[PDB]
DNA sequence: GCATGTGTTCTAATTAGAACGCATG
DNA sequence: GCATGTGTTCTAATTAGAACGCATG
């Protein structure tokens, strides 16, 4: 099982990903825009692309981050006959309104899953083709709460790194 | 030698279904034109105007990843996005991600659904139009995105109206120098209707506003007629455009109605000098 | 005489020339046609579809005795004075010698200016077209001036449409049965573009308001399209009239300007064939 | 036919009148022997060619439209155009020995476009005769004399306003046969 | 008988024209 | 350069639709 690869845009995750225990192996960067086919495949192959929109309240149009995403997710996939295994994960902070929703089911062409934080508190949006993420059964949460949620921040992580859990049977631990 | 065969072509934005027009005008045999609309007048446009042959599939946003290897494989993937969220003429465009401005990725997208997969070296070619006259970013991101840089190409060269165009693709020759043909009208006089006179050689940019047909700041009427001036009428928008007369007179459609169609279309003579190369590629009539 | 001469036309309230469309599909050549005419719309399809061949006057009622003898001699005379005054469809019918009535008188006087002298053997044809629908005291005096009875013709036996028609004159054999020729289109699909289906087999009488394209007591639509109903397009009622298609199409004409003018003119299959036996009494190009 | 022709060669004058019956007018200045010449039509709707070659050559056709009153029964350019269908139903042949006259006269009931229409169809501009403004009358007519004499001179203005009295509700006037004497015979 | 009609005049809906805008080749 | 533009919006004119009409074959 060798280590990991990480392509991280918009957002560094090299302080999550260390207590993960998962030069560098991760290259991450800023705005994407001046980023060509080549400049991602100077980079090195990958086994990990994440992107995720700035929080709440934070500059750019939040479909921005989905387009630019998936562009450098098609410049970083491996060959069409699998070698070994191919992680993307794209991460919404409720900025995307319904449109740029459906959008992004479209383009990333599956169903979001939701994750939720309480014992509403903090919430999360995942697209991922990680297996592990898709099959766990996560508190039922809606929309409606959401958006009151996101109402309630405009006037003002955890198992999102659990997001990251079930990606350390593909690589090196500690 | 294997033989050629007909083309199939994915048609997104198709609108008055311009590329099916040259493709048959170039005697290019087509066996499937599958194509994306909206727009009702549109629509019947183009399945009157050629007979029922185009298979209209609805909203782009509707077309799968499954849908296009479904229907295909696609020779050719041509398209033009609306642009009045490009445009500077709108003072108030909202730009390439949002409005109808966005609707670009859903060409981008459709794109990369059609595409051979690794190994297949099957041709296969690609047309994306748009404006000139649109922000810097944008232009920048949909090359960034399409992978390419646009050649420019105004139909002033080849009809009697301004109209700067960009097309981004890999069509055999794009970057080719243009020629006059026995059928290119040039000049405003060919275009107008007997009795007529073109008080100018080329008529600028025609747009959906009506008076887009006026020429210069101060607005002159383009044509003499008996002791009066006058506009375009529709049939010689159509000429200028380089359509068949009268090919937009379908549905009770008021001139209006008309020169919208007209106004978001391509400019026939350019996209027939882009198609020609594919000529040698596929079976011919 | 020695040999068949180019036929010379006056046309009275000649609307858009449906006259000098029929003399020139017989192949008759045509030395001369003078037409009287004041709407706008109407002389510019005329002047259009036709090239300048026609001799516009103006005003009917500005034709004096001396521009007849000077503009003719005129082998043949024809018009259809407007009907807004004689018809029962309007309830507001001022009547033969009131409004617009009174110009039948006008096309009376010019005839008679027209006529040869006493003594003068050359041939002269002559035909006055009116509604069927008026009063019997309007078409009573107008036979009486006229000197003549009409014979009634129905565009339904030879073309889409009713229209029974009134026709006063002297053409050889108007009083013959209607022979449906191998061109005429009889029913209402025949004159549909691609992709529409026919709820009717003949449309009833179509003037220049809107929905009388529509049928019956009912108000129903003509035609069906994609499961939803609909009126008929402009191509369309230009074939039911037997014009060419697009011949309407002109100067930017909404549907209700061009269904002005069709509503108002002619059945061209009607007068082709009053005017088909004049072919031997003149030159034929 | 213009012509004047020796006193004994002439014929009593044979005499259609329409509409309005001038027969008084013409015995008074004796065109017509006082023994009964003139044929008087009321209703010219039904009047044909056949009938009024039936009636005879004519040498004189005279219109008149209706005075000021309910006696306007057609409207006013009803009795213009009849005049006219049956003036021409009248002519003789071109080569026609005697002299043909015809006549139409207004009592101002005529609007200016009927007056308009009026000229236009009898190819002329009509002569008011003033006889005083006591009355007044315009004259359509192929009699050079009628055309010719120089009448004293009368306003539209002044001429609404006889119309207004008139429809508020003569000898020269009676002149328009007149300059006729010398072409038929005259009983006295 | 009873449906029909070379029209005219009402509406709410579109058309046709003109003002507005300023970054981009 | 600086003047041109796959547009949007607002106003008066037309459109497209519908009511109204009754003598006529
Ligand atoms: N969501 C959508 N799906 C499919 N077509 C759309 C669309 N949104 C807009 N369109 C259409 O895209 C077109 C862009 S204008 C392009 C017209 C075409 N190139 C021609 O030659 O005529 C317009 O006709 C518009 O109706
Ligand atoms: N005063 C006038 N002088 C000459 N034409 C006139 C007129 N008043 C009306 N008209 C014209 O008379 C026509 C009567 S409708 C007849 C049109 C013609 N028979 C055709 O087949 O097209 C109308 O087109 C109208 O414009």
């Amino acid at each position: 099982r060798q280590p990991v690869r990480v392509l991280s845009l918009f957002e560094d995750i090299k302080k999550e990903l260390t207590s993960l225990g998962f030069p560098g192996q991760l290259k991450h960067v800023v705005d994407v825009t001046d980023t060509v086919r080549k400049d991602v495949e100077e980079w090195g192959p990958f086994d990990l692309v994440y992107g995720a929109t700035p929080p709440l309240g934070h500059d750019r149009p939040p479909s921005w981050y989905l387009f630019q995403f998936h562009r450098l997710l098609q410049y970083a996939r491996p060959k069409p006959g699998s070698p070994r295994p191919f992680f993307w994960m794209f991460v919404d902070n409720l900025v995307l309104n319904k449109e740029d929703l459906d959008v992004a089911s479209r383009f990333l062409e599956m169903e979001p899953v939701t994750i939720p934080d309480v014992h509403l508190q903090n919430a999360v949006r995942v697209w991922s083709n990680i297996p592990a993420i898709r099959s766990r059964h996560w508190a039922l949460v809606s929309e409606e709460e959401l958006s009151l949620l996101a109402q309630n921040k405009q006037s003002s992580t955890k198992l999102v790194k659990n997001c990251f859990l079930p990606l350390r049977e593909y690589f090196k631990y500690f | 030698a294997e033989k050629r065969k007909p083309i199939r072509v994915l048609s997104l934005f198709d609108g008055i279904a311009t590329g099916l027009l040259v493709l048959k005008d170039l005697g290019i045999q087509v066996d499937r034109y599958i194509a994306s609309e909206v727009c009702e007048d549109s629509i019947t446009v183009g399945m009157v105007r050629h007979q029922g042959k185009i298979m209209y599939v609805g909203d782009v946003r509707s077309v799968t990843q499954k849908h296009i290897q479904e229907w295909g494989p696609f020779d050719l993937v041509i398209g033009g996005s609306p642009c009045n969220d490009l445009s500077i003429v709108n003072p108030a465009r909202k730009g390439l991600y949002e409005g109808t401005g966005r609707l670009f990725f859903e060409f981008y997208r459709l794109l990369h659904d059609a595409r051979p997969k690794e190994g297949d070296d099957r041709p296969f070619f690609w047309l994306f139009e748009n404006v000139v006259a649109m922000g810097v970013s944008d232009k920048r991101d949909i090359s960034r995105f399409l992978e390419s840089n646009p050649v420019m190409i105004d139909a002033k060269e080849v009809s009697a109206a301004h109209r700067a165009r960009y097309f981004w693709g890999n069509l055999p020759g794009m970057n080719r120098p243009l020629a006059s043909t026995v059928n290119d009208k040039l000049e405003l006089q060919e275009c107008l209707e007997h009795g007529r006179i073109a008080k100018f050689s080329k008529v600028r940019t025609i747009t959906t506003r009506s008076n887009s047909i006026k020429q210069g700041k101060d607005q002159h009427f383009p044509v003499f007629m008996n002791e009066k001036e006058d506009i375009l009428w529709c049939t010689e928008m159509e000429r200028v455009f380089g359509f068949p007369v009268h090919y937009t007179d379908v549905s009770n459609m008021s001139r209006l109605a008309r020169q919208r169609l007209l106004g978001r279309s391509w400019s026939v003579p350019v996209i027939r000098h882009l198609f020609a190369p594919l000529k040698e590629y596929f079976a011919c009539v």
